[PDB]
């Protein structure tokens, strides 16, 4: 499912970006 | 003017990160501090992604620059749907550009110095059009970005 793929990538990237942004 | 220069600085950052990713000559000058910080942080993300989303990445092909631009823009549109911008998310934009360029080359016998140019362009356009004003308000690349990520 292309939706499922590009959905799960997008969400992981936002998650990893937001984690990066708050790292200490 | 400021927006023009801002786009061109984002473009140079993207070009340099993607050249780094393809292990290709700088040979003009040494990377700036922002270039070096970017290569470090964006590469950690590329690595984390390619490692931990391997199953997801394997379920599609990037046969064209045309298609890389398409997959990139739709992944990015969905990532920034909530309207939230921060330095960490901005780093993920460079990183995913890298993931796709490396996908493109592994499916090509030889991509040309041109492929990474065309990718740097669409990467730069997205960052600029979606986050350029935010970057400007948050100290730009020399203060904002570098002080954020040491
Ligand atoms: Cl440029």
């Amino acid at each position: 499912s292309q939706e499922e793929i590009i959905h799960n990538i997008a969400r992981h990237l936002a998650q990893i970006g937001d984690e990066m942004d708050h790292n200490i | 003017s400021m927006a023009e220069s801002e786009l061109m600085h984002i473009h140079s950052l993207a070009e340099h990160y993607l050249q780094y990713v393809l292990q290709v000559p700088a040979f003009e000058s040494a990377p700036s501090q922002a270039c070096r910080v970017l290569q470090r942080v964006a590469f950690s993300v590329q690595k984390e992604v390619e490692k931990n989303l391997k199953s997801y990445l394997d379920d599609f092909h990037v046969e064209s620059i045309d298609t890389a631009r398409i997959i990139f823009n739709q992944v990015m549109e969905k990532e920034f749907e909530d309207g939230i911008i921060n330095w960490g998310r901005i780093v993920t934009i460079f990183a995913f550009g890298g993931v796709l360029l490396k996908k493109l080359k592994q499916e090509q016998i030889a991509l040309d110095v041109s492929a990474y140019k065309q990718v740097s362009s669409f990467v730069a356009e997205f960052i600029m059009n979606n986050t350029g004003e935010w970057i400007r308000q948050n100290g730009g690349w020399e203060d904002g970005f570098i002080k954020k990520f040491e």
